[PDB]
RNA sequence: GGUUUGGCACCUCGAUGUCGGCUCAUCGCAUCCUGGGGCUGUAGUCGGUCCCAAGGGUUGGGCUGUUCGCCCAUUAAAGCGGUACGCGAGCUGGGUUCAGAACGUCGUGAGACGUUCGGUCCCUAUCCGUCGUGGGCGUAGGAAAUUUGAGAGGAGCUGUCCUUAGUACGAGAGGACCGGGAUGGACAUACCUCUGGUGUACCAGUUGUCGUGCCAACGGCAUAGCUGGGUAGCUAUGUGUGGACGGGAUAAGUGCUGAAAGCAUCUAAGCAUGAAGCCCCCCUCAAGAUGAGAUUUCCCAACUUCGGUUAUAAGAUCCCUCAAAGAUGAUGAGGUUAAUAGGUUCGAGGUGGAAGCAUGGUGACAUGUGGAGCUGACGAAUACUAAUCGAUCGAAGACUUAAU
């Protein structure tokens, strides 16, 4: 309980599991406001798994990500548990915490909804 | 439950001072030169000027 | 803690008691005031609950009296427990244990190590 | 905490089993009791070849019980049993032994038997 | 006879020397000035005036209620003092305070067994009928009158509602006090009086601490 | 007197739709308890009657649809009545009064009046009323705090035990008044340190079956899959507090002096005393109290003939980061002169021995590296991230008369 968005606490810890392996890999997305001031709680507790470089440390972050793939290494594939610890986790190795920032755009049309565009510092 | 009456002209124009909408709170975006809400940022052409953005 | 609630109960912290941890089987002496004397009566038995908290954790040790079980609860700092000795020592994978609440006189029972 | 017809042991040898109870002494609107105070039993389980039999209203006091008292140096006592003695018209018990540890709150000056025939307390 | 301002810390225990447990309120106490003795020679009554942690002076962009104003700058300036935040006034005193600031001693209760704590009140905010005002409900089972008041009134020989039923609305924030609370153990270098007892407030509160009138 | 059973047929048949108990009240005095007296065929404990007295209190069950009622265990006491036999746009529908069916009985017959088993209880609150909480303008300049209290709310109950005293009074048995102390019952308010409850982004064990290519490690779904513990918060059965003692005027009554009425006489002139009641004392709201109070403090000019303006000052606010506050608005802690949130590094609490490797064994599993690792809300620390740049409202102090 950090704070609810109106899914049924089965939705919301597998809702923000796609927030967050969609944000390593874009370096950006368009959200929501309240679906960007809790993904800033959980990207910047799996970048400081990332500074470490374990073993249990390699398992216990993959329980927090999905399993997708990258293809333009120049056609190399890239898991996105190896583009963390990597060429994530080497940019920010000298920063101690505040990884994030949320710029707000605007209301969108239709909806009302105060939209933000959140994006690795 | 209904009403009893009819509610006149008087009674419902008064019910209604209170309805409206308010301004937005705009602001001059100082490097594209337009109008832009505050905390945002430019639809155009335009940085955030405390972020470059 | 607050570290204001911290700095005025040092004194009433009292330490000089020794080690333990639930599934110990300990032997306490109490001072009560029950007579011509102001006696010290001992009691024996297993360890429940917990030693945290701060200057207010408690500890609960349980025993079979005579047929009839029987539970005492003790602030850890009180100037009524004369001293606190070990008997034996066990492993019992909890930190509360609340299951001897049932069983009878042979699965109540607790290894050694 | 004893009730308004909660059963109770009856922890002598007065010729009597489980009582119920029917009504807490004391003020009045009360609803609950605890160790060391008087009740006005009935018997609705008898040994037979005893001086009480079955459906007869008698006094008891609570001796042990499953909720306790809190001492003055903030120790607890927890039973695991509910139990009485039933008592006659003037202070002491109509029985002759007790069998079980009964509590060290009992007496004030006021029962000194039931704590003068037990097996510790 | 007075009193002090008081910060709501938290609650712990200490033990009494016989053997007994005190559950007590550690109520801290830091830089207390008189900053004015309103008298009878000026127009009014008879009392004196304290103030409680400090703020900052002043700013050119003073943006919230950190720093202190113009208006109540001046007015801790003639009592040659920081300005103070929250700012009480206690009458039934003694004119042994000076008119200029003088602090407020935490060395003044050290046995003084009658204290009135004057907290506001935790402020719930959940509303009801029944955890406001400690109604009944009706049977969960058999019936339907699951949570809800009841008759608001008699019939139609009375045809209106008495002024002050018991209805929903915002629970919590009138400030109470709790009468005749006793004193444990003043401290210097802390200046944290323990009161035993709860007190009516949340933590980081405000309390008035002063000698009971019965 | 206007609560019972009635009498009259005035209001409602284009609806006034009927009994008891739950929920929540509120008023009367013809008083059940407690407070103060007067007689007594009142020795003392208990009682009986009658007068002043409405401040609070007035239990938990079995049988009945019950109204009455009868009984059981208590208690200081288990008061009688009005409010549409209080309350169904708040709940119940057992009952009374629908269609089905059966008995007894009456009827030649269709059917009928005492019992019996079953039998739909509808509605989104416009106005007055009530409980909360915000805008506008007013209080002769504009603002930040602190307060007097006109009036109005809240609270009001009382048991038992020891001592005065086994004294006073009594043939005995029995056994006090007025005082002085301790300790509980019900009710009200406050709070989470203590015992306990919940704790659905916390920790651990375990069944089924798909997935990560496989062994090892883990994710999904089955009420949160189930089971054992559980920090903050929110709570009660838990822990603290309360009704204290006074003061002024009175009721029934007891009085002192004293005439009408040479005496007597509490009264008509004058004086004392007297109750849980009345007015204050204690706690809370309160200057829209248009009768709009009071004390400290802050800001005070350039204009124009526009006789009065346009703006700034002191001060608040939209806007964003939030809670000790919250339906929203409000209140409160903050906005680079920055510790208000997020991250981060340190802890406190919670779980109870992580993975990998090393050793033991045929394997299940066990020990050691290690009070280990993981850890949502509570305490500290440091500007790394977001509270940017900016905008809107807001004074110039009227007249008359006695003082200077």
């Amino acid at each position: 309980g950090y704070r609810k968005l109106g899914r049924t606490s089965d939705q919301r810890k597998a809702m923000l599991r796609d927030l967050a392996t969609s944000l390593i890999i874009s370096e950006r997305i368009e959200t929501t406001e309240a679906r960007a001031k809790e993904v800033r709680s959980v990207v910047e507790k799996l970048i400081t798994l990332g500074k470490k470089g374990d073993l249990a440390s390699r398992r216990n972050a993959a329980k927090t990500l999905r399993n997708v793939e990258i293809l333009n290494e120049d056609e190399t594939t890239q898991t996105a548990l190896q583009k963390l610890f990597g060429e994530i986790a080497e940019r920010y190795t000298e920063r101690q915490g505040g990884y994030t920032r949320i710029l707000k755009q605007g209301p969108r049309r239709g909806d009302g909804a105060e939209s933000v565009i959140i994006e690795l510092v | 439950a209904v009403p009893k009456r009819r509610t006149s002209k008087t009674r419902k124009n008064k019910r209604r001072t209170h309805f409206k909408i308010s301004v937005p709170g705009m602001t001059e975006c100082p490097n594209c030169g337009e109008y832009k809400l505050s905390h945002r940022v430019c639809k155009n052409c335009g940085s955030y000027n405390g972020e470059e953005v | 803690n607050h570290k204001l609630i911290e700095a005025v109960t040092k004194s009433q912290l009292r330490t000089d008691l020794p080690s333990f941890r639930p599934g110990d089987t300990l032997r306490v002496h109490v001072r009560i005031i029950e007579g011509t004397r102001e006696r010290i009566q001992v009691f024996e038995g297993v360890v429940i609950k917990r030693r945290g908290g701060g200057v207010s954790e408690t500890f609960t040790v349980r025993k079979i009296s005579s047929g009839v079980g029987v539970e005492r609860t003790f602030p850890l700092h009180t100037p009524k427990i004369e001293k606190i000795e070990v008997k034996r020592r066990g492993k019992v994978r909890r930190a509360k244990l609340y299951y001897l609440r049932s069983l009878r006189g042979k699965a109540a029972r607790i290894q050694e190590i | 905490m004893i009730q308004q017809e909660t059963r109770l042991k009856v922890a002598d040898n007065s010729g009597a089993r489980e009582v119920l109870t029917i009504k807490v002494l004391g003020g009045s609107g009360r609803k609950t009791a605890n160790i060391g105070d008087v009740i006005v039993c009935t018997v609705k389980n008898a040994t037979p070849g005893g001086v009480v039999k079955k459906g007869d209203v008698v006094k008891a006091v609570i001796v042990r019980t499953k909720s306790g008292v809190r001492r003055n140096d903030g120790s607890y006592i927890k039973f695991d049993e509910n139990a009485c003695v039933i008592i006659r018209d003037d202070k002491g018990p109509r029985g002759t032994r007790i069998f079980g540890p009964v509590a060290r709150e009992l007496r004030e000056g006021n029962f000194m038997k039931i704590v003068s025939l037990a097996p510790e307390v | 006879t007075k009193g002090i301002l008081g910060r709501k810390i938290g609650m712990t225990q200490v033990f009494g020397e016989n053997g007994e447990l005190i559950p007590v309120t550690v109520v801290e106490a830091k830089e207390n000035v008189v900053l004015q003795k309103k008298t009878v020679e000026v127009d009014g009554y008879n009392a004196i005036q304290v103030g409680f942690e400090d703020k900052k002076a002043y700013k050119k962009d003073a943006k919230s209620n950190k720093y202190a104003n113009k208006p109540a700058e001046g007015h801790a300036k003639k009592a040659d003092a920081a300005p103070k935040r929250f700012i009480r006034e206690f009458r039934n005193v003694d004119v042994d305070a000076y008119e200029v600031g003088q602090e407020v001693s935490v060395d003044t209760f050290v046995a003084g067994d009658v204290i009135d704590v004057t907290g506001v009140s935790k402020g719930k905010g959940f509303q009801g009928a029944i955890k406001r005002h400690g109604q009944s409900r009706g049977p969960m089972s058999h019936g339907h009158f699951h949570r809800a008041p009841g008759s608001v009134g008699m019939a139609s020989d009375a045809s209106r509602v008495f002024k002050g039923q018991k209805m929903p609305g915002r629970m919590g924030g009138n400030t109470v006090t709790v009468q005749n609370l006793e004193v444990v153990q003043v401290d210097t270098e802390n200046k944290v009086i323990l009161v035993k007892g709860n007190v009516p407030g949340p933590k980081k509160g405000l309390v008035e601490i002063r000698t009971s009138i019965k």
